[PDB]
């Protein structure tokens, strides 16, 4: 599989009283900010809070990523995780409320248990009898069975361009259909046809199965707002056809409390409330903010995790003011605020061992120094982007794994930001024919 | 285009063997959990719930349910077949003893029950 | 279910002796502000007495003072019979439409049309159709307790063959306007069939007499009849938005015709509450709308809430108090609310442990007390479920001194992260992007 | 009815026009076409077909 | 061809030893640069074994030092096999879009889905149909269809009656069909029947019969990227909109469920996913909302490796008045490695001008090739390749079988280079539009 930035981080690492491993389950150190991610996962898995919100804060690299994706992995698959960055607000299609509100939406899930009831066999009776409900008989290799059809899953089928001979597929339950193909019993009907034959199906003709369906109050909202999929054809047409998003109403958001509420009531329905994750919460404007405030009041809201970097910086949108983590004061009040702190050599030692062995890397201990003192001198994530170069040079060079020759030649052929500065600084001195564009 | 894709449910919305999604949604989001289905409807019909304007729109509990799932073409056809009922009221129901009559099921059809172009 | 605990849960009205407008120290969740409460509640008297139009109110106050819950106790105890639209200014910025535009939705959001209609509607299950086709016919229809055959006239056998009516379908005809429409089909025919369409429902028989009828009271806002009017279906934009700046001849014509509806007591026009929350973001433009809407027949009572001190309006270069222009306060009447006392924090806290289910020690109420003194009620507040989480973890009954401070430590307050990001000032990005990831 | 190669009894995707023979692939083909002038109709006599 | 003579015609490759990287000092259309092209050859190998996901270089260095050269290098060292998106960053500013959709589409182009489907098809040179119409038409029918080493009749269904009559066919063409649709195509018209082609002119083409089986198992390896499949999903055609461009703001529930089917499809063996790469040009004109978003977009499992060239110093970063390191913030840049190209040597000058002119069709004389030289290190690069053109039309239009000094001495003379045309308006200053909008127009 691929490795992506944090595919070594599986989890907050975390004993069963909560307390951070020293180095566990991918992390080191840390532990202050995983613990406080601990209480953050506790507070989502018990489903009674609405809107709590959470700060992360603290330097470029100093892992703020990385526990906001542990929390989404120690919270599992089932709980919806929904990230953006806080530049993602800008829509040209919608104002920016709709926007937030639509992302605070995908946070909330609801979990539908379906028995699904499927056939699927080759075609061998099509016959009516009502005045319009037919019978329909299916064929596998394993016997027939018999359908009465419900006059309008009888018109589904029809709209299909199912005959007798055909093989289809049959939702009973939900009602869709499918025409696989024709039968290859009937591929010598003529010797040429437009037609695309299939083998009989091998299994039995009837198939039962268990699925477990989730779905979010977003896609209550779009379903609801406007005709979807095979319903909107005229939506080809493109221009004013599209399906653009629109300024949902509260109205509608207020009809689909109410009839999600009455599903759950018959206990169809299973509510899941999730996480909205905003990193670069620094680009989110003062505009944002203030309806933040409105939408974290709700009494349905996910729990929202922020991340920023920023210092004392301007508030977006509001040049006259200014505030740590460009986060307005007014807003901050609202937050849980975890700090993640800078990383030590020896921590560096571990991450960079952590990410070699995670991207398949072998290296001699000497290479390990050696890039572990790019990371004090320069930075961390230095570190990291020089092990996959380093092991390509590495293996043309003939070597089985990693050396200070392979890292030394990937630090002359990557250069960081720093030294590249220097590079600009010497450089662009002039207007003349080969400075750099200031 | 590869049939997986465009065949064989790498298209989200079309049902069929390996895309169990689809079939499901369909149902429950416009049906099951559809605000605009009759029997959501009639929940919501009365005192100052989500449909109580319904009674005065001039439309069925059906006919809305249509209107919220046929697309604009479709419901231009719909459109077709209808009658101008209330722009022929304006020239009868005319003399102060009509009292500007209009259907209580049509009363917030305002803008078209009075405006110069059918008088025209 | 849906409804999960949020900051107001607990706000279950203002919290006044009503026939005196006093307010209790303590009641309906609300703790404290007794003379922002009473003014409050003078405004409430004036809403439900409706005779005064487009009075302005502003709730100043520093942050976590009460403003919101003092907003939210007035719509709980004004309650459903008067409109209560609760707007954030953000929201006014729309790409829809114009920022006096969206005002002007908000305005008539505000303002109830009360209708009393008696409905005359047959529901039941089919149990037979009967046609002649020499045009005449022949409905048999049932409750669980009735059961009637009813003389069809050619279009309703036109509208049921349209409609595909069929035994065991659960049908409603509306008298008034004769049209029919299939609910679904009953509980007792789902062993019709081995496969159902996906648009199949399935219901209980219809209950009681077949053709009841009913008082049915109706409250419609201006904006709903806006929409209604603005296109052939517009009430399909209630929903989706999508209303585009509606002409005004259309709201003219609106005005007029409710108002020959109170004249003729078809209606009664129930005027209510537009909140407009952190109105400081609203901006010049929209302020100079909202002095001519202020001065209207229509009007709702407008209220707002505001946080900030001197500070720049927005849409021009100058500051002022609250950040709104003097011209605008000129129409204001304003009300002020004031930091929380130690004993009003320790109410606070303990209504919100109560609503949160927290079982806090005395010694736990003490300390979280004095963190709200020290570092805000908010924080405070949301040490209360932290603690809950973390005595869990130990399995423990109460939230005690301990489950707290490790609270404490772990989250940090908001003065406490100021400090923090000034320690660390050369590692974090500054306004002018200086950062350094050394060590 | 599913179709068989006349020489080899293998799938027949082909029919030829000339022989009249059924033939799987262009080898078989490449045989049929160069058959003495009486052995065209055995095969087909094992199907019982006949032109004569 | 349609393919004209175009600034990089000459890149054919990198120019790099596959077993060890070892830049050569010229091939494949590249000269010099070999520190950076060495790199350069280090990440297409990251490329092309796909593991690493998101890393993002940086080609920093002057105007006119080869780093759109070495870009083109790689995307003809990878090939048509693998999705590489150029991107020019004024290209982000849609109307359409946000600025931050047209970055996901530009990231989701990079990815590719690579899926292999088989047909049957049957092709081969037509010698008889014949059709029953009773009258309403195609009752039944019968085609007489060959190889040079095969002949068969089909009886025909009715609706391939209706392809064959749609698509006209008749005795000589050349057809081929995919009968697992049915739809056939005209692959043209056989020599043979040419005197039956009455209604056909004389540009008319033809073919030689088709050749062995006529029925095959084709193969066909389809790569389809993530974005398409996005695009598809949004509306009920909306493969139309990767052509129009009218993709809205595509939801990211779309993209979501995708990425879900995706990776059932890779773990099921259905399909393969084939990470390319991104190319921005000009990334230093991206703002701070652009930066703040790929930040995090590169994190993704379906990250393509990104590539970026800016010729900026410390330059004010657009969308925010504060200075950076190639117009870059650093808060980027930590998550970036660079790769610094140099001024060329008056040889490597040479050489880059010679093939400039072999590319071109202009014989040179040794002269003329010195004093070109000598211009590119004085007016730089591009403006003595500029002259290459002008003194062959010179020379052509005396007549002249070389490019001699004279030829290249009236270009110089006729087009001023940058210096001497920043001299020019100095110079002139009273006669131009200064910034302060003042001008003479008096003699
Ligand atoms: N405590 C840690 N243990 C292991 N890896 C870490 C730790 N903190 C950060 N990383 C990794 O180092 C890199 C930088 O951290 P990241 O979370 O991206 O920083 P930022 O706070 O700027 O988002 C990422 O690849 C991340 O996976
Ligand atoms: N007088 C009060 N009684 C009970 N709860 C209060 C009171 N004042 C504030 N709170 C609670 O404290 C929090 C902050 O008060 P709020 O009114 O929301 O802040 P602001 O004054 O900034 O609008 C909310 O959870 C609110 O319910
Ligand atoms: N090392 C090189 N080898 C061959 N051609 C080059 C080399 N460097 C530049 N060129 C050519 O010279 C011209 C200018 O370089 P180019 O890469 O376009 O500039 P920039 O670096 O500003 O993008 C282009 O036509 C390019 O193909």
């Amino acid at each position: 599989h691929r490795t992506a930035a944090h595919t070594h981080i599986k989890g907050l690492g975390l004993n069963s009283s909560g307390i951070a491993e020293k180095q566990a389950a991918g992390f080191v150190g840390q532990c202050a900010a995983r613990e406080a991610c601990g209480v953050v996962v506790d507070l989502i898995k018990a489903h009674k809070m609405a809107g709590r919100g959470v700060l992360l804060a603290g330097g470029p690299g100093t892992g703020k990523t990385a526990l906001a994706l542990a929390i989404s992995q120690e919270l599992g698959t089932k709980i919806p995780f929904c990230p953006i960055t806080g530049s993602e607000i800008y829509s040209t299609e919608v104002k920016k409320t709709e926007v937030l509100m639509e992302n605070f939406r995908r946070a909330i899930g609801l979990r539908v248990r379906e028995t699904k009831d499927v056939y699927e066999g080759e075609v061998t009776e099509m016959t009516p009898e009502e005045a319009s409900t037919l019978l329909i008989g299916l064929k596998s290799a394993r016997g027939q069975k018999k359908l009465r059809l419900d006059p309008s899953i009888y018109e589904a089928i029809q709209k299909e361009r199912v005959q007798v001979g055909d093989v289809i597929y049959i939702e009973t339950n939900t009602g869709a259909c499918k025409r696989v193909g024709r039968s290859d019993a009937y591929a010598t009907e003529f010797d040429l046809e437009a037609e695309e034959y299939v083998p009989i199906p091998k299994g039995e003709v009837h198939k039962k199965k268990e699925i477990v369906q989730d779905v979010t109050l977003h896609d209550l909202d779009v379903a609801n707002a406007r005709p979807q999929g095979g319903q909107d054809i005229i939506s080809m047409m493109g221009q004013l056809m599209k399906p653009k998003m629109t300024e949902i109403t509260d109205k509608l958001r207020m009809e689909i409390n109410k009839v999600v509420q009455k599903y759950i009531n018959q206990g169809v329905a299973e509510l899941i409330p999730g996480v909205l994750f905003i990193d670069e919460a620094h680009m989110l404007d003062i505009e944002c903010f203030t309806y933040l405030n409105k939408a974290l009041e709700s009494p349905i809201a996910p729990i929202v995790v922020l991340a920023s970097n920023r210092g004392i910086a301007t508030i977006r949108g509001a040049d006259d003011l200014k505030a740590a983590h460009g986060i307005p004061p007014d807003f901050l009040q609202r937050l849980l605020i975890i700090p993640t702190h800078p990383y030590e050599p020896d921590e560096i030692r571990r991450i960079v061992r952590i990410r070699a062995q995670t991207e398949g890397v072998q290296l001699t201990d000497a290479a390990v120094d050696r890039v572990a003192e790019h990371g004090v001198r320069i930075s961390l994530r230095y570190c990291l982007q020089l092990l996959a170069p380093a092991s390509i040079l590495a293996r043309v060079n003939g070597r089985t794994q990693v050396d200070v020759q392979d890292i030394a030649e990937a630090e002359e052929l990557f250069l960081d930001a720093r030294r590249s500065a220097n590079i600009l600084t010497s450089t662009g001195e002039s207007g003349g024919l080969h400075g750099f564009i200031s | 285009l590869p049939r997986l894709i465009w065949c064989d449910g790498g298209r989200l919305d079309k049902p069929g063997p390996g895309n169990l999604v689809a079939g499901f949604r369909s149902k429950y989001l416009n049906h099951m959990m559809n605000i605009w289905t009759p029997e959501n409807i009639r929940s919501s019909l009365e005192g100052i719930e989500n449909f109580t304007w319904l009674r005065f729109v001039d439309t069925s509990l059906q006919e809305a349910y249509r209107a919220s799932h046929t697309d604009v073409f479709a419901r231009a056809v719909d459109l077709a077949s209808k009658q101008n009922r209330l722009g022929h009221m304006q020239i009868v129901y005319d003399e102060p003893e009509d009292k500007k009559w209009t259907p209580v099921h049509a009363l917030f059809q305002i803008c078209e029950r009075e405006n110069p172009k059918a008088v025209a | 279910g849906l409804n999960l605990i949020a900051a107001h849960s607990h706000i279950r009205g203002l919290g006044v002796d009503a026939d005196t407008l006093e307010p209790r120290p303590s009641s309906q969740g609300l703790v404290g502000q007794e003379k922002a409460r009473k003014a409050a509640a003078v405004v409430l008297e004036m809403i439900k007495q409706g005779k005064i139009a487009g009075r302005a109110v502003l709730i100043a106050g520093p942050p976590s003072t009460g403003k919101t819950a003092i907003a939210m106790g007035m719509a709980q105890s004004l309650g459903q019979d008067v409109p209560f639209t609760t707007l954030a200014a953000s929201e006014i910025f729309s790409l829809e439409m114009s920022k006096t535009e969206a005002l002007t939705q908000a305005f008539r959001k505000s303002i109830g049309v009360r209708i009393k209609e008696e409905s005359e509607i047959m529901e039941g299950e089919v149990v037979e159709i009967q046609i002649d086709r020499s045009k005449q016919g022949k409905l048999t229809i049932k409750t669980t307790d009735m059961e009637a055959i009813y003389d069809m006239g050619s279009k309703m056998i036109d509208a049921m063959t349209k409609e595909r009516v069929m035994a065991g379908d659960i049908i409603s005809i509306d008298k008034s306007s004769g049209k029919i429409t299939k609910l679904g089909r009953s509980y007792a025919r789902s062993r019709d069939y081995d496969a159902m369409g996906v648009d199949t429902k399935f219901l209980q028989c219809p209950e009681g007499e077949l053709q009841k009828r009913k008082e049915v009271v109706h409250t419609v806002s201006l904006h709903e009849i806006d929409v209604i009017n603005s296109r052939t279906q517009g009430f399909l934009a209630l929903f989706s938005g999508d209303t585009g700046e509606i002409r005004s001849e259309i709201r003219d014509q609106i005005n007029t015709k409710v108002a020959e509806w109170k004249e003729e007591g078809k209606a009664e026009i129930v005027p209510g509450v537009l909140f407009i929350d952190e109105v400081h973001m609203l901006d010049i433009e929209c302020f100079s709308y909202i002095n001519r809407a202020l001065e209207s027949d229509l009007a709702p009572i407008v209220i707002m809430a505001s946080n900030r001190g001197v500070s720049r309006i927005r849409g021009t270069d100058y500051k002022s108090p609250h950040g709104l222009p003097l011209d605008f306060l000129d129409r204001v009447v304003i009300i002020n609310t004031h930091p929380y006392t130690p004993d009003e924090l320790r109410q606070i806290l303990s209504i919100r442990a109560q609503e949160e289910e927290v079982d806090l020690t005395p010694d736990a109420l003490a300390l979280l007390t004095k963190i709200g003194q020290e570092a805000g009620l908010r924080y405070a507040s949301n040490l209360i479920t932290t603690s809950q989480l973390i005595a869990a973890k130990r399995r423990a009954k109460q939230v005690g001194v301990e489950d707290v401070q490790r609270s404490f430590k772990l989250f940090y307050d908001p003065a406490r992260s100021v400090r923090f990001v000034q320690e660390s000032e050369k590692r974090l990005i500054g306004n002018d992007g200086v950062v350094d990831f050394s060590y | 009815m599913k179709h068989y190669c006349d020489v080899t009894g293998l799938p027949a995707p082909y029919l030829d026009p000339k022989t009249r023979l059924r033939y799987h692939n262009k080898e078989i083909f490449a045989m049929i076409r160069n058959l003495p002038q009486g052995m065209g109709e055995q095969f087909l006599e094992a199907r019982g077909a006949h032109t004569v």
